[PDB]
DNA sequence: GATCTGGCCTGTCTTA
DNA sequence: GATCTGGCCTGTCTTA
DNA sequence: CTGCAGGGTTTTTGTACAGCCAGACAGTGGAGTACTACCACTGTGTAAGACAGGCCAGATC
DNA sequence: CTGCAGGGTTTTTGTTCCAGTCTGTAGCACTGTGTAAGACAGGCCAGATC
DNA sequence: CACAGTGCTACAGACTGGAACAAAAACCCTGCAG
């Protein structure tokens, strides 16, 4: 009961033109993002051998019959300073859980988690902006690669994915 | 094709544009032959390597197109470069790199593409809409609290299994 | 008042845009304090003759208003064409 | 599409309708009034010139400036018969 | 040279 | 006179 | 044939015995029930035209 | 007395088909949620040098 | 090769009846057995 993976979809895109309300306060812009995750699978490694087990996968994931909101705010896309402000922790609880594993007490007994988590689900504006990278028709098109646009251009079906987080950092 | 302009374009009428018999429509319009049969033959490349990304596991719903892939895109940008380079001589779409470029390598990777996405967060909005009128409190103080608790309470298998009624 | 900036004026916050409060806080604002007198006499004139066309049977429910209405009115019209014309 | 909707209305008010009701047949008239348009519309449907035209009143009939002069005192004319001829 | 008319462009208003 | 650099406009592109 | 009037017909409508189960009444102490205001606060009104004055363009003499 | 074989028995349980009658679903052509900025290139006038 | 629907349609599926067949369930029985 020990071994078991558990991996995570996250998705966080905005909305704009949702009207204010009159209300007491604070003033808060219109457009509100919401931050959200989906349960993809969960499997099974244990005793050894064998790989990994699956033993749930979400059948339909794009259905939003199965998306779990997180994070409802209201804040304007562009501004990164709030963004970030509100962001902040639960990025935290995040990079600080992927070393720990969980402890549940499920179908009567104790048993144990791993979680890998894959942000997937961001439009490329918003990765590129979380990344630092400049948006989004500047001369470097690939997220994941190192070409410029018209280094591009001339090659195309050729290409290398490097960009990763840890690069990015340094 | 019974289609109707947009400003944005929705992905929807990006599923009724992409399809051959859309471009058989537009071939009707390009007097010129080679072009016409140019920009067809395009499109059915297109088609041939679009479940590839869009299908959620390609490794046993579509595998042929998948093996095939980067001969395809090859195909594909060299038919670009060829009658089309006026328009892809110095620029060239995000996209249209990252969907001919990354993408063999990211199937290999993850071992499927577009279970992964963006359509699974994007499509609850609209419930968020409709959860900000229906169930919302509504004061902008607990508002976004009950539309979130609400959402949670949507989302939950528990009640869907129910919902089912078995069968 | 607790009321945002608006697109384009609704009828619910021209509820709650002329009340003597909303005039009374915008009131503060205007240094002069004739004009103060002259608009804030101009909403409470304008309360009074509201609810004769607004409510269903002004017969029953504001008699009086209604009775006072072209007095009233009088009073406004010569408000405006005196101080704000 | 909205001129049948007219002749209904027209050749209606003269009729008097029979309705079997409470086991009993029997005549109604009907008295129509349509008081729930916003003015652009009003100024539509009956012909008048729209909306910042110098004759500002559907019922009656100052100009601008006759009806800044004097402000509280007019009297309705304008209805539909005379507005056809 | 200089009218008149119409022009656009502005430029405000009122309803929507 | 006539560079420079910036400045704005424009110009298409490219994302949402 | 109509009108009403003795009684027919069958069928209602209930009272007649006598025993007996059900659930209401009434208590309780309060349980936790169910339905209540109350609180700010909302959604639907959504695009044109008329009118004044400028003044430059450009035709006409 | 036992054991099981193989018959008696009634009584489940379902069987084939033709009129229909109700009920739930697939067929229809088709819809919803992705909605705002910047980057790069070229020209050229302004404006400061000197 | 997004997915939960979008109403009203389509007629698929759910029903009876006697006439009679068969199989199976769980008794009683008699048969042949130590
Ligand atoms: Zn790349
Ligand atoms: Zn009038």
């Amino acid at each position: 009961t020990s071994g078991f993976t558990v991996v995570v979809k996250e998705s966080c895109d905005g909305m704009g033109d949702v009207s204010e309300k009159h209300g007491s306060g604070p003033a808060v812009p219109e457009k509100a993002v919401r931050f959200s995750f989906t349960i993809m699978s969960i499997s099974i490694r244990l005793e050894g051998e064998d790989d990994g087990i699956t033993i749930f996968q979400e059948q339909k994931p794009n259905s939003e019959l199965s998306c779990r909101p997180l994070c409802l705010m209201f804040v304007d896309e562009s501004d990164h300073e709030t963004l970030t402000a509100i962001l902040g922790p639960v990025v935290a609880e995040r990079k600080a859980m992927m070393e720990s594993r969980l402890i549940i007490s499920v179908g009567g007994l104790l048993r144990s988690f791993r979680f890998f988590f894959r942000g997937t689900g961001y439009d490329e504006k918003m990765v590129r902006e979380m990344e630092g990278l400049e948006a989004s028709g500047s001369t470097y098109i690939c997220t994941l690669c190192d070409s410029t646009r018209a280094e591009a251009s001339q090659n195309m079906v050729l290409h290398s994915i490097t960009r990763s987080h840890d690069e990015n950092l340094e | 094709m019974k289609l109707k302009p947009v400003m944005r374009m929705n992905g929807n009428y990006a599923r009724r544009l992409m399809t051959r018999e859309a471009v058989e429509a537009v071939c009707e319009l390009v007097p010129s032959e080679e072009r016409r049969e140019a920009l067809l033959k395009l499109m059915d490349l297109y088609l041939q390597m679009k479940p590839v990304w869009r299908s959620t596991c390609p490794s046993r719903d579509c595998p042929d197109q998948l093996c095939q892939y980067s001969y395809n895109s090859q195909q594909f940008a060299d038919l670009l470069s060829s009658m089309f380079k006026y328009r892809y001589d110095g620029k060239i779409t995000n996209y249209l790199h990252k969907t001919l470029a990354h993408v063999p390598e990211i199937v290999e990777r993850d071992g499927s593409i577009g279970a992964w996405a963006s359509e699974g967060n994007e499509s609850g909005n609209k419930l968020f809409r409709r959860f900000r009128k229906m169930n919302a409190r509504q004061s902008k103080t607990f508002e976004l609290e009950d539309i979130l608790k609400h959402h949670w309470l949507y989302t939950s298998k528990y009640l869907q299994k129910f919902m089912e009624a078995h069968k």
